[PDB]
């Protein structure tokens, strides 16, 4: 499929960012994940950025590692999130899935049947938190054989060598961490390139836009809106709806 | 690119966000320079002669072969300042931190032994010190923090997770790539992303070294097998080192067997787990069946790692070296058997080598064999929980 | 008659029941005889290096000194087996007994120290242990009994008297004059009758041998003092000896001032105690107006010897050496600057040393000394110590 | 005084030897201590041996020691019991009074002093109990200056030199711990020999005498005596008389 090529022009001909939230699968449960991801889908998400509960998630902060505590105390297993995501991918054919994973739980069962299960639920990407570019090469080559962008992290400390590297290898869109960036992935062809770091608010999210990058992720203050509603899941949609729906409108030309 | 090949076979890698890849190769470039250059070698070897006590004895132990045609040496790492090995490798990484400008020192602890040893070497050296540990440790490692703190470190308990030594081990990261242009990260085994389990066999391989060169002081040839327990690696890599090449030499590692293989409660995924990728490294891991990182389970709380080093996966794949597992059960009986024999109180993670080496001999006391034990820390910290065994057996 | 001179001046001697005489002139003449015989020198030197790791580091601390004209180093006695220093002169007499065709030994015991120390030397040479300790200090010392009966020795609580270290003294030499032919009585410091304060230096020589070597190799002179905490006198006369004929070399030995000289509660006896006969020598000693023995105080239980080892007291009268004390809040502050400058955790015995040169550099940072600290032992076993005053201060 | 002398001579004339019983001064308190002193006169003791309690009595088996803690526990200084021994010694003039002492108590306020203090209040010999012959010169010649006979112990284990040692520097009797040496004692003009050694019942004594000793010394028997009867003194008082009676018959021609 073509989901992320698909996303971008249409949005580049409404002159508008993509404003992609993440969560985690089964946080706080399979139920309410289920409902919180339809919320942001229908508050205008452009794409979800998913990720799958790991025992160690090396790359990620404190509300996320709270969140990944949450998804197990449910009882929650990747097969349970792929069985998730075969569901979202039926209600919602258009808008682009990407997953966020650990290299274990990819290597696990085989690095080629991990990719195949993705390609067969509809997943479009897949980004692996602790695979750097330079050790990339058999993720890289599974995701493409079944039909999934392999997403590269180009990170605040990238050097040039890294940027033709990113620029080279990933699909569907280049993770950004920070505008000499931006200006640098656009002259060696990268995937378009969303910014993930602090996008807590609208004006992160235009600023992102206005910088040039293709849009935003927010990779931690939807988590956080999950943590501060646990007591009252009506609430919890609430406030995620209109949390989305003030990001999106902050991509909109 | 790396100055230096990061796996051994398929074994190891830099499995790290890429945020971390330009901390590993600035290290892998520093560690390079450093060992060729003379000045860094006399620096270190001052550190370890003088601060350390190295070298450290190689001690026969004709008390407990009498009778049978074994002869046992024990490589006395437990004679080391601070007690056990570990303290070699922290005094190296402590001078790598200082070479590469860094003011401040990064470690992730289990059972305290490394948080106090990279305690000690940054009082020393005079490096500002942060310890990640899992609350649950902190709350049964009382001693190791007390110490930890008197030598000035800062003491972070963990509450992520499990809030055990993975999760300690995942907050240091968190921190270094944050902080690395002032801080290292002092990692405690022979294992993690490259270049550390290069940087702490070659930190650890005077053990090995000295072994060499005793033994044919004293008996005129090489040792017929080493022997050494393993957690992440690192004391047993640093014995059988400067033996690899030696082929007539066996090197045996030792994984904690805990209540027995069969009962999966144990620390031996060498020979035992499975493949994964995990601590920024392929290597054998527990794990469940879909792939979550599981803790492992041995009486002795440093071979509590859940995988080992990757130099050790690849020895074993070749067949140049044999692992094999000694249970809660045997390793106490070592213990008794060193301090009833000896005089000696041994760790209880050098008493699960100790209880091969005894096998070796038992099994087959007519068989002619010159073995080392790396004796990799003295027990002291262990008599609490030794006593605690007795008396409920009732002993 | 006997083949050395029992005194040192006027303190010494060999004041004993009539019932032990041969007892003592049998070791003397053994101990003679052992001195002069290269295979016994060579099977000592055999244990201490191999068994024992001596040589001992010579460790320099440029942290501590750092802006002032002292330079420090610390003989590092708490990195030999057993971690003190006491472990040395165990094995000397040891090999005096086999050399005597003894199997068994006898040991006192007060904080435990010697206990341990006895029972790894006799569990190494096959000697059969038995060690006498105060109701008290077996109560109070849990783990060193523990360490003793690993490593096989019977531990004897006595409940005679006060049931503490004199009392163990006594009860040890009532054994010991049944049992003279068969055991031997492993007396824990460089004090009692003759000729226990001889064997006893001459079994810890190697201390102050080794530092003069180190010392001249390091910085091409001779210390201008060595510096050592006086429990009964061991280590103090250990390191002294070698140096009593450089009469440059200035000799500190340094008694526990427990809450402070004035208060009475202290282990100060050679300078504020009053010479009697006791423990079979004419020492000074703690003791009443009436001439009862009292028992010392001070933070460390190692120091609480309430006599002082008579070569000691001789040194002092003529001038050779000077002895100074230092209380419990200082010997404290010395182990809180060893742990956070040097990463080293010190015996609090071996604190009080180092307090006092902490004083000598203070007092006068300007003043160009080599100083030589005696550190006797390491303090793992004194962090619970440690710990509860801090606490109990609010620390 | 020639008080040892002239009970010997008297002794020998009655073909008998001498029963001497030992007690701890002040055991278990000064006026029961006394009361027991003149009972074991009364009931035919020759002389009396007594200690003075001291913290540390290394020469002494578990029934002193326990004695020496009664007299501490009841407050007993050497003070007091030279007190006793003046009141002693006025009650009864030609009995031989010897003390058994350790020598911190003897050397703590002037060796020659204490010696002068014995002499003052009526003492007849001092035992010092740990102060071998080889060192024993200031306490033998402090003694003699004082009149008083410096006793000591001829061990189980002596030899040639150590009993010419003894015959020559002791005087009022020799304190036998064992007929070898009763024989050699007597050649070579020692003082009186007294067996010391496990004399505890009748045959013991009248064993002593026939060996050829003078008499017999009971170390601890009298104190075994006093620790049984603690809680009883009036019994205590008759048990004591009893013993004596009939171990002071046993040394009658
Ligand atoms: C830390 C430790 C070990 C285990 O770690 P390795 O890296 O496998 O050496 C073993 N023995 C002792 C005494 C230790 O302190
Ligand atoms: C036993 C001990 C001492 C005191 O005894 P000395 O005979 O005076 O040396 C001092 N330091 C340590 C560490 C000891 O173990
Ligand atoms: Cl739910
Ligand atoms: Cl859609
Ligand atoms: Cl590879
Ligand atoms: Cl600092
Ligand atoms: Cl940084
Ligand atoms: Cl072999
Ligand atoms: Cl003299
Ligand atoms: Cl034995
Ligand atoms: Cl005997
Ligand atoms: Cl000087
Ligand atoms: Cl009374
Ligand atoms: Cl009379
Ligand atoms: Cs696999
Ligand atoms: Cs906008
Ligand atoms: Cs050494
Ligand atoms: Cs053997
Ligand atoms: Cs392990
Ligand atoms: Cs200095
Ligand atoms: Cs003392
Ligand atoms: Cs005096
Ligand atoms: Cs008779």
């Amino acid at each position: 499929m073509e989901r992320y090529e698909n996303l971008f022009a249409q949005l580049n001909d409404r002159r508008e960012g993509a404003f992609v939230p993440f969560v985690t699968l089964g946080d706080p449960g399979i139920e309410q994940s289920l409902k919180i991801i339809d919320t942001l889908i229908d508050a205008g998400a452009d794409a979800l950025e998913l990720g799958v509960p790991f025992s160690d998630p090396l790359a990620d902060g404190p509300t996320i590692q709270n969140a990944n505590l949450r998804a197990f105390a449910a009882g929650v297993t990747p097969a349970q999130c792929f069985e998730m995501l075969a569901l979202i991918r039926e209600k919602h054919p258009t808008i682009p899935i990407g997953l966020l994973m650990y290299a274990n739980l990819v290597f696990n069962n085989g690095i080629d049947a991990f990719y195949a299960r993705c390609e067969q639920v509809g997943v479009d990407s897949v980004l692996v938190a602790d695979v750097p570019v330079e050790e990339s090469a058999p993720f890289r080559q599974a995701a493409l054989r079944h039909n999934i962008a392999p997403i590269f992290i180009c990170p605040p400390n990238a050097d040039d060598d890294l940027l033709r590297q990113v620029a080279s290898y990933g699909r569907g869109y280049t993770y950004l961490l920070s505008h000499h960036l931006i200006e640098k992935l656009k002259e060696y062809h990268a995937a378009p390139a969303l910014q993930g770091f602090g996008i807590s608010s609208p004006e992160q999210v235009s600023a992102a836009v206005r910088a040039g990058a293709a849009g935003a992720i927010s990779g931690s203050a939807i988590v956080k809106i999950i943590e501060k509603n646990l007591a009252s899941p009506k609430q919890m949609l609430a406030e995620l709806r209109s949390f989305v729906s003030a990001m999106k409108a902050a991509s909109r030309a | 690119t790396t100055l230096l090949n990061p796996y051994f076979g398929e074994f190891g890698g830099m499995y790290v966000p890429q945020i971390l890849m330009p901390a590993l190769n600035q290290l892998e470039e520093a560690f390079v320079s450093a060992q060729k250059d003379p000045e860094f070698q006399a620096q270190f070897a001052d550190l370890l002669k003088n601060y350390a006590g190295r070298p450290t004895a190689l001690t026969k132990c004709q008390n407990i072969t009498a009778g049978t045609r074994t002869t046992l040496y024990l490589k006395r790492e437990d004679l080391l300042h601070g007690g056990a090995h570990k303290t070699n490798q922290v005094l190296g990484q402590a001078l790598l931190a200082k070479r590469m400008g860094k003011s401040e020192i990064i470690a992730e602890t289990g059972a305290g032994q490394h948080g106090v040893a990279s305690a000690l070497a940054s009082a020393l050296l005079g490096l500002k010190c942060r310890i990640y540990m899992g609350a649950k440790d902190v709350e049964r490692q009382s001693p190791n923090v007390f110490r930890m703190r008197l030598m000035g470190a800062e003491v972070i308990p963990v509450h992520s997770g499990s809030a055990t030594l993975k999760d300690a081990c995942n907050e240091a990261l968190r921190d270094w790539s944050g902080s690395y242009e002032t801080a290292h990260y002092m990692l405690g085994t022979a294992a993690g992303p490259h270049p550390y389990p290069t940087i702490v066999r070659e930190f650890q391989r005077m053990i090995g070294e000295e072994t060499k060169a005793q033994i044919l002081d004293k008996e005129g040839r090489l040792p017929d097998a080493v022997i050494a327990c393993v957690g992440g690696g690192s004391n047993a890599i640093g014995m059988f080192a400067d033996f690899i090449n030696d082929t007539s030499v066996g090197l045996i590692g030792v994984e904690p067997g805990g209540h027995g293989i069969e009962t999966g409660e144990h620390g031996a995924p060498l020979k035992h787990g499975r493949v994964g990728i995990y601590f920024g490294m392929k290597a054998p891991m527990m794990q469940t069946a879909d792939g979550q990182i599981e803790e492992s389970y041995s009486i002795s709380a440093g071979l509590d790692f859940p995988s080992v080093g990757p130099q050790h996966a690849y020895l074993n794949s070749i067949g140049r070296a044999d692992y094999v597992s000694i249970t809660d059960d045997e390793a106490l009986e070592a213990f008794k058997t060193l301090c009833r024999h000896e005089g000696i109180i041994p760790a209880l993670e050098s008493s699960h080598a100790l209880a091969h080496a005894l096998k070796m001999m038992r099994e087959q006391p007519e068989k002619e064999q010159l073995l080392v034990v790396n004796l990799s820390g003295r027990g002291d910290k262990d008599i609490f929980t030794v006593h605690d065994i007795l008396k409920a057996r009732g002993e």
